């Protein structure tokens, strides 16, 4: 009986600042206990300061990137290579996404990205279709572990100021691009040391005003 | 968003085609070409207000 | 499950149908009328799955206001019970089956009368002095073989009614929220308010 | 079925059994499995019989085809011709096939065609629910370029054994001889070739 | 599966000569809250013992292991220390092995002749999880082991112990369906105990 | 295909300095029947591009077919098909890939694992991998089925990161396949001792070894091995 | 989990990965799978881990007891009769995978066990998940006449293989060697080759900043 | 999730959580389940989110098409039916949608339809839909009236989504509550129920069932 | 399905359970009192397993009676909610389980407070200012968790329950044939004709 | 599995390869499935390798007590106690046995005892899943009576043959040899048996 889903592990997390927006994956690529590969980048530029990751059955998720790189092509051929806005990039990945309804591509995918007003962006859905506009999303393997925490650092859930009798919340607060960066290797090592489908390599992609630019990071390779 | 003005009209054109060969290589969907010509007013965020 | 009842009187049949709309754990409305006329002198109550009754229903009645049109003539009872068992017939050797099953009351203008056909989604087609679907029939069938005549004007047909929804709300599981009972006759279609 | 067929010094010779069952009734005590396909193509069948007839069926009005616009069909071709059908219906077949042929220039050839429309040529082959039997005997047995005596006594030797151990296997032994002198047919009965 | 029909949590982390141990509130039946009270967390002498899984088991368990540690404090003239304890509960739940209790109790407390903290983990048949640092049980254990190798640290007081050992299970809960509607935490040193319950989403 | 019949277990390969190796043992499984034995499973697509394949053979026979047919295809009105305009190896993969996920996406997959070993027109060392899933990687080392198990932790302690690539020559990497090679042999039930490995180097072009056997192995030991326990003679 | 047993010329040495596992998640990331029959037969394991353990000190109980009661030192071949009985009567169930190895009056042994109670015996042997990339190291590195030397390095070298290659593994390598004529030497942590780096900041809270309902000293 | 609509004399209330779940997993909780098809019409999400976004953005467009060729607004009657007929035609396929569809035109007054994927479409004056829609029922019955004040009926709406968001598992997040009238919705805002939950236990003294 | 309620106020535990006993599509009984006294100050409610229901409730019944007996005292409502939860882990974990839910209202005349005991088949017992079985708390949980005081009368848990059962009557898709309400207090037990 | 055992001239040969698999994984390579239950009585395991362990186990169990009270079993007497063992367990084991001995009068004997525990003595048995490849080759080459240097070599053709077709056979060959003269073991290495 052919099976036509696998399972590729990593794990993905975007993240918006006020004027960026950071999408971070692991390069680590897995079949049951096996390592297919130590580096095998999940995360992609896609043009536009848009970039992209669809992460879970590594082969659907290279199918939807490419459509959706595609869909780019042919909206700069309709349109006098017009930006597409990142609002209007989801709306499409929703689409993308839809059409396979009933045979879906099994992934998570989140992009992150600059609105219309050069505010950082980050859009996550459903393998179906499903989608909303965050600040901060994990996805894949270790979203379980990493999702509490971003809820914790970069939304201050459940902090109090003291000396209020938890009355009065720690009140929202952008964070620098530095202070995203550190939030997002603490999440990978701590995924790293409990979920052993994660490890070996951090890819971080920042995109702001003036483009998109890569960090690399070694992880743990047990 | 809001489909921009001359692709709008980009697509009246295209239908219009359709007596023969679409401009994707579609076959043909009617009998003749239509007689009546438009004009096609709007406004867009890229080229402002257009008149085709 | 829905109530659907059928009495044929002297002059007129008459309509029972069960008012709940249930869902799980949720009865959603105790106010739903599970019939479309098809004709001034025709009226069809409808059970079964969800979707497929009002979408069934509603399909038959178009073709039937649009005969009612183009011919300028309301088919007979007996013309409009065929035309509903052949759809159903039809239906279930198709694609996907309507799982709806009918009553059909109708007076024929010409033969001058009341007419009651039971129609299920097989496309199993009877007409009757009396007539039920669901579980309904297994208290209502045999109360009728007792108390029903042919005789019978239209309020004795209403308290024979009566009778039936007041076991069925004795020994039936669900509460189905009543009935609204509709009456068909020479003059045509109307509904008893003070059921 | 125990099927095979043998290259030799001289061209190729293919053997087997002839018993068809259905269930542990014998249906037919003296099939004949070795089918012919064109003048000097030869395949030998196992698995389902309606399937391994429909097949070969087909394949003869292909070479048919094949001789009256494009002249004789190579071994290889007709073997080519029954993968192309045993592959593409492999979810709808069960035919295990050996494909053996004569032609002046490469003498004898064999190409067997398992389950799943694979196919490969080789110096001989043996097929069929019996042939697991006799993998061992085969091996130790089968020598290039025999004679055709020799070639004959090889195959009565492995289909006998073949017939010995399995119950899907029996009746007469088959065999065809495909050579430049032409087609031979030959026939053994139990009571020889059960006491080799 | 058993494990999940109740829901609830239990986390307990170590820190400088001091203990601490929490779980959330949550008795439900599948998606159906039923109480608002039931507490995972029972104590032994100065040994404590939280418990996730079927709640029916939660209950037995603890009645089990009050019945065999009052049985010990009798028998030894002592009471019960938390790493014989730890023992007891492995090989009480391995009795089970092939009919078990659907549950993953925790142990913590400190060793009243050492001074050490001890803290240890279990699966349904009783193996030991030794680990020092912290241990995590439930329905959103995922969410634990990631609120804690995240927040945690080495030697902490008792009163950063009990923000960390908060914000872990705070924020491990709001992301599961099946933990939360409150939370106790004890915070363990050799002196003194305090109880405390948390303010949380009730969602 | 829905199920395999006839297969072929692991194919193995890592990149080393100046491009790189692939190894693939001759046998044709069916089942438990060790069917056939000169079974070649590495397909050199042009004088750049290795194609190895494991599992269903009916599969691999024809994805064969379709390789020779792009090379055919290739050189129709091509005056530079031997030069300038050959088949790279990143456009054998992509085809590949294409026709793997596409297969998948119909329920009807070619049942097989594939890596794509070459030289880029550029010099650069070209490793990728595909399967029925229409899954795809590339690491400095590759390996399908049980040599992904056996072979690639034995591979990987030669080049570990990309940087032990340049540090790595031809004469070591040979010398790693093949051990890992007999490796295979010794634990892989549907393994053979038969095989072919070729190198692809940006200088000396592919070099295609047939025949090779799994030599240098230690057996000695099972003398002295007697019952299972208790057992002294 | 990657376990292995490596004979050498006057011993046998015995290794283990320390990563137990719920599911893909790690519980304990230094976790000890080196046990202890009695003091100079010790057995790592892989499967149930409770089964595991408990089937560990079900047969060391009694080989003490079988050793006090025949003024004997236990032996390896006792160890593995009784647990290859247990674990067949329970025909499969109990599901132990045990690499036993140790010293006793009669030489120096080294066995596999399976959760159905088969057993075999070799010079070098590996079981766990971790056991394919461990017995390549072991098939590609062994030679007989190994020193203790050779033999730790071997082993450990073999239980890298898992650690770095197979998910179900990690961590850290624990030896035991077993010398005829001395002292089990049981190397705990013998390598610890993934050490947590720094992390880029402390996530202490300032104080006060946990919502309280209510509070309470508890009396013990 | 849980969603209700209900008329009253000053027209209608709709209020619906925000979660958004995976198994046990909370995976959002400030998922947007109203969506605005036009200034007099609303429809609410509850069952599968792909679903429910996907078609109900879609009907929104069938809508307005429907206003460019007819030059004015779609009926609710008709909007519902659009959506009716398009998830019947998916009847089997797996769809799976819980919604209303809610709003005024002058012809039919303020009005409500239910309408999922089996193909019922139910016109009524209350309906609450989602996993937790018997805890929205339990509390706007036990108080609903025709003769509510707007603010009172603002408030029972809300009260009735976070009595949902505290017992059934599945529910939370924050409420998000409209009114509409002959002049068409207008939006009351966002009200977490972390902050909201405390508040109306002080205010109302309910919710003893909780230690405070 | 059996509506089987509580709710504890200040001086009293009120128990309310459905009249109903239905099997197929009969309801064969709309009178079916669903309690038996433990003692004088304390009562068990119970939903389930046809045929369970009555034989477990009748042996704990029996076993609290001859406690009462050999000491000539009283068991506590805690102490006899805990021999049912304890019965009922030791019943699913046996051969045959008994399938029953049940609710304990009790007055500790010691304590001189009301206590009301939820304990599902399973062994799961949890003490509750009110408490519901099978789908009725799906309702009744945020009602009451809407309308319910501590400080309240015996008279206004009874509008409490006439608004549960209004409820219920309303929404739950099955005709329960209304509740027999009894009410546990310091001077035993009775039940409330005027319901 | 691919075990033998073959009487001849001077007592009785066992033979058996020494691969054990889980899967497609060799999880032992030299196994040794020659397992003695008395001095000269012995068998060849194929099967569960823990039920034909635990069997064989049980039975030298038995014909050690066998001979403390009543003196040397027989061979015949050995099978008797695993046919015994083998058939009323036989709806929970997996076990393929051939036992075979050597004593003064018969010289030697084997007895197989197929899965579901019947017992039949023969000049010669092989069993395993490698045994059906070379049912045809043993038959042709097995003779009664044969020297010790001709029985080895028959075993080590037959064996060779076996490890060639079956996956689950390899590694090296193993034969212990039963006679008046008392207990032998033989191996043979791939690089012998393979070029036969
Ligand atoms: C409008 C909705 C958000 C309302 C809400 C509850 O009604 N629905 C939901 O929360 C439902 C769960 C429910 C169907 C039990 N969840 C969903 O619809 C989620 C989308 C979110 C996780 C972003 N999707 C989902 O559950 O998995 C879809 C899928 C499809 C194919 C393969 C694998 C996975
Ligand atoms: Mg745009
Ligand atoms: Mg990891
Ligand atoms: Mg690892
Ligand atoms: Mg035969
Ligand atoms: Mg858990
Ligand atoms: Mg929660
Ligand atoms: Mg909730
Ligand atoms: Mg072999």
């Amino acid at each position: 009986q052919f099976n036509p889903y696998g399972d590729n592990g990593g794990t993905i997390l975007g993240i918006a600042g006020e004027d960026f927006a950071v999408l971070a994956g692991d390069t680590r690529n897995i079949t049951d206990y096996s390592i297919n590969s130590r580096y095998e980048p999940k995360v992609f530029d896609c043009g536009d300061n848009i970039v992209m990751s669809a992460n879970g059955f590594a082969a659907d998720g290279d199918a939807l990137v490419k459509r959706f790189k595609n869909s780019v092509k042919w909206y700069h051929f309709d349109h006098n290579d017009k930006k597409l806005s990142i609002n209007s990039a989801a709306r499409n990945i929703q689409h993308l996404l839809y059409g396979k309804r009933f045979f879906p591509y099994y992934v998570h995918t989140i992009i992150a990205g600059l609105d219309e007003d050069g505010k950082g962006a980050v859009y996550s859905f459903d393998p179906v279709g499903s989608y909303e506009r965050e600040q901060c999303r994990a996805g894949g393997a270790a979203a379980s572990l990493i999702m509490p925490f971003l809820d914790n650092q970069v939304n201050f859930k459940n902090q109090y100021e003291p000396g209020t009798n938890g009355k009065v919340k720690k009140p929202l607060k952008y964070l620098s691009v530095e202070e995203v960066i550190k939030l997002v290797r603490d999440s990978f090592t701590s995924a790293t040391e409990r979920h052993i489908q994660v490890g070996d390599g951090l890819e971080i992609l920042i995109v702001t005003k003036d483009g998109v630019r890569k960090e690399f990071y070694e992880l743990k390779r047990d | 968003e809001d489909i921009n003005v001359e692709s709008l009209t980009q697509s009246v054109c295209d239908l219009a085609l359709r007596f023969g060969e679409g401009a994707s290589g579609e076959e043909r969907l009617m009998s003749r070409p239509f007689g009546v010509a438009l004009l096609i007013a709007g406004h867009d965020a890229d080229d402002g207000y257009q008149l085709f | 499950m829905d109530i659907i009842l059928g009495i044929r009187v002297q002059d007129s049949v008459i309509l029972a149908s069960s008012k709940a709309v249930t869902r799980g754990i949720s009865v959603l409305k105790d106010s739903d009328d599970k019939t479309r006329q098809l004709s001034p002198h025709t009226l069809m109550s409808f059970a079964g799955e969800a979707g497929d009754t009002v979408q069934f229903a509603e399909y038959i009645q178009a073709n039937i206001q649009l005969y009612s049109i183009r011919e300028d003539y309301e088919l007979s009872p007996q013309a409009v019970s065929s035309f509903v068992r052949q759809e159903l017939a039809k239906s279930i050797r198709s694609r996907r089956p309507y799982q709806v099953n009918v009553l059909i009351g109708g007076y024929d203008k010409k033969k001058n009368k009341p007419e009651l056909y039971q129609i299920d989604y097989l496309g199993t087609k009877v007409e009757l002095p009396y007539g039920a679907h669901g579980y309904s029939g297994f208290y209502t069938f045999s109360l009728l073989d007792h108390h029903y005549r042919p005789d019978m004007t239209t309020e004795e047909g209403l308290d024979l009614l009566k009778l039936c929804v007041q076991e069925l709300e004795k020994r039936m599981p669900m509460d189905f929220k009543g009935v609204i009972v509709k009456i068909v006759d020479k003059d045509g279609i109307r509904q008893v308010d003070d059921f | 079925t125990s099927i095979m067929a043998v290259t030799f010094k001289d061209g190729v010779i293919l053997g087997a059994d002839s018993r068809t069952t259905t269930g542990a009734y014998i249906a037919n005590r003296v099939t004949d499995k070795l089918t012919r396909v064109h003048d000097k193509i030869w395949c030998c069948r196992s698995g389902s019989a309606a399937d391994t007839q429909a097949i070969a069926d087909i394949v003869q009005y292909h070479l048919e085809l094949y001789t009256s616009q494009y002249g004789t069909p190579s071994t290889e071709t007709a073997a080519s011709v029954f993968k192309e059908l045993c592959y593409e219906n492999k979810d709808n077949l069960t035919a295990g096939i050996i494909v053996a042929g004569y032609d002046d220039k490469n003498k004898g050839e064999v190409y067997t065609i398992p389950l799943g429309g694979s196919v490969h040529k080789l110096p001989y082959a043996i097929a069929g629910s019996g042939s697991t039997f006799i993998y061992g005997y085969c091996d130790k047995n089968f020598r290039e370029n025999m004679s055709k005596e020799e070639t004959v006594d090889f195959i009565k030797h492995s289909l006998s054994q073949a017939i010995k151990w399995d119950g899907s296997s029996g009746g007469v032994i088959r065999m065809v001889v495909l050579t430049a002198a032409g087609v031979e047919r030959l026939i053994f009965y139990p009571d020889e070739y059960e006491q080799l | 599966d058993p494990s999940s029909i109740n829901g609830g949590i239990v986390v307990a982390m170590t820190g400088k000569d001091c203990v601490a141990i929490a779980c959330d509130l949550r008795l439900g039946s599948q998606s159906l809250g039923v109480s608002n009270k039931f507490e995972k967390i029972f104590h032994y002498g100065h040994v404590f013992l939280g418990i996730t899984g079927l709640a029916t088991d939660v209950t037995t368990l603890n009645e089990m292991f009050r019945y065999k540690t009052n049985l010990y404090k009798l028998k030894e003239e002592r009471a019960i220390e938390p790493e014989t304890f730890t023992q007891l509960v492995s090989s009480s739940l391995y009795e089970r092995r092939f009919g078990p209790y659907f549950v993953g109790p925790v142990v913590a407390g400190i060793n009243s002749k050492s001074g050490k903290p001890f803290i240890a983990g279990f699966d349904l048949i009783g193996c030991i999880d030794e680990a020092k640092d912290f241990i995590v049980s439930g329905t959103a254990s995922d969410q634990l082991f990631g609120m804690c190798e995240s927040l945690y640290e080495p030697n902490l007081e008792p009163e950063d112990l009990f923000e960390t050992i908060s914000q872990a299970l705070l924020n491990a809960a709001d992301r599961d369906a099946l933990s939360g509607w409150g939370a106790v935490v004890y915070i363990i040193k050799k002196d003194e105990v305090v109880k405390r319950y948390l303010k949380m989403r009730q969602d | 295909t829905q199920q395999p019949i006839v297969t072929g277990t692991s194919v193995i390969s890592m990149k080393y300095d100046n491009g790189v190796i692939i190894a693939a043992d001759n046998l044709g499984s069916y089942g438990s029947l060790l069917r056939f034995n000169g079974v070649e499973r590495l397909i050199p697509v042009g004088d750049n591009t290795v194609v190895g394949i494991s599992g269903d053979i009916s599969d691999m026979q024809h994805i064969e077919r379709l390789l020779k047919d792009l090379v055919t295809e290739n050189a129709y009105d091509n005056p530079l098909a031997d030069a300038e305009e050959a088949l790279e190896p990143s456009y054998i993969f992509e085809y590949l890939a294409t026709v793997m996920y596409q297969r998948r996406s119909k329920m009807n997959p070619l049942w097989n694992a594939i890596i794509v070993a070459g030289v880029q027109s550029n010099g650069d060392q070209f490793l990728r991998y595909v399967n029925l899933l229409g899954v795809t990687y590339s690491s400095p080392t590759l390996a399908t089925g049980f040599g992904a198990h056996m072979a690639n932790p034995l591979l990987r302690k030669v080049v570990d990161r990309e940087s032990d690539i340049p540090k790595t020559t031809v004469q070591v990497a040979e010398e790693a396949i093949v051990n890992a090679m007999r490796v295979l042999y010794y634990r892989d039930a549907r393994s053979s001792r038969n095989f072919s490995l070729a190198i692809i180097d940006k200088n000396t072009g592919l070099t295609f070894k047939k025949n090779l056997q799994v030599e240098n192995m230690k057996w000695d030991f099972a003398k002295d091995i007697k019952g299972y326990g208790t057992q002294k003679i | 989990t990657t376990i292995v047993g490596v004979k050498f010329n006057n011993g046998v040495v015995i290794a283990a990965d320390t990563r137990s596992t719920q599911g893909p998640i790690v519980a304990d990331k230094n976790c000890a799978k080196l046990h202890r029959i009695s003091p100079k037969i010790w057995c790592a394991g892989a499967g149930t881990a409770a089964d595991t353990e408990a089937v560990t000190q079900l047969i060391g109980s009694n080989i003490e007891l079988h050793s006090l009661y025949t003024s004997r030192e236990p032996r390896v071949v006792s160890a593995l009769q009784m647990l290859k009985q247990h674990l067949f009567k329970y025909q499969g169930h109990i599901g132990a995978y045990l690499i036993v190895a140790g010293v006793d009056p009669t030489g120096s042994h080294l066995f596999s066990i399976h959760a159905h109670g088969s057993t075999d015996v070799g010079y070098y042997l590996s079981l766990g998940s971790g056991s394919l990339a461990a017995m390549a190291v072991l098939e590609s590195h062994w030679k007989q006449d190994l020193t203790k030397e050779e033999a730790i390095k071997l082993a450990s070298d073999a239980i890298q293989a898992g650690i770095w290659n197979d998910l179900g593994s990690g961590s850290n390598v624990d030896v035991c060697v077993m010398e005829i004529g001395k002292d089990a030497e049981y190397l705990r942590n013998y390598l610890t080759p993934n050490v947590r780096e720094e992390k880029q900041k402390s996530y202490k809270f300032p104080r006060g900043t946990t919502a309280v309902l209510k509070e309470s000293i508890v009396n013990i | 999730t849980t969603t209700l609509a209900f008329r009253f004399q000053g027209g209608i209330i709709v209020a619906v959580d925000s979660r958004a779940t995976a198994g046990n997993w909370v995976a959002s909780q400030t998922v947007k389940k109203v969506i605005e098809i036009n200034p007099f019409l609303l429809g609410t999400m509850a069952g599968g989110a792909a679903d429910c976004q996907f078609w109900e953005t879609w009907l929104g467009s069938q809508c307005r098409l429907h206003e460019l060729r007819e030059k004015e607004r779609i009926s609710v009657a008709a909007a519902s039916k659009i959506l009716s007929n398009l998830v019947y035609q998916y009847k089997g396929a797996g769809l799976s949608m819980g919604t209303m569809i809610c709003g005024y035109t002058r012809k039919e007054g303020p009005t409500i339809y239910y309408v999922d994927s089996d193909g019922t479409r139910l016109k009524g004056d209350i309906f609450c839909v989602g996993s937790g829609q018997t805890f929205a029922y339990g509390v706007l019955d036990s108080n609903y009236k025709w003769d509510l004040s707007v603010e009172d009926a603002l408030y029972l709406g809300k009260r009735s989504i976070l009595a949902a968001a505290h017992r059934d598992a599945y529910s939370g997040g924050s409420v998000n509550l409209y009114h509409v009238t002959e002049d068409g919705w207008i939006y009351h805002g966002n009200h977490d129920v972390g902050e909201l939950f405390w508040k109306v236990k002080e205010e109302e003294g309910s919710f003893n069932n909780v230690i405070g």
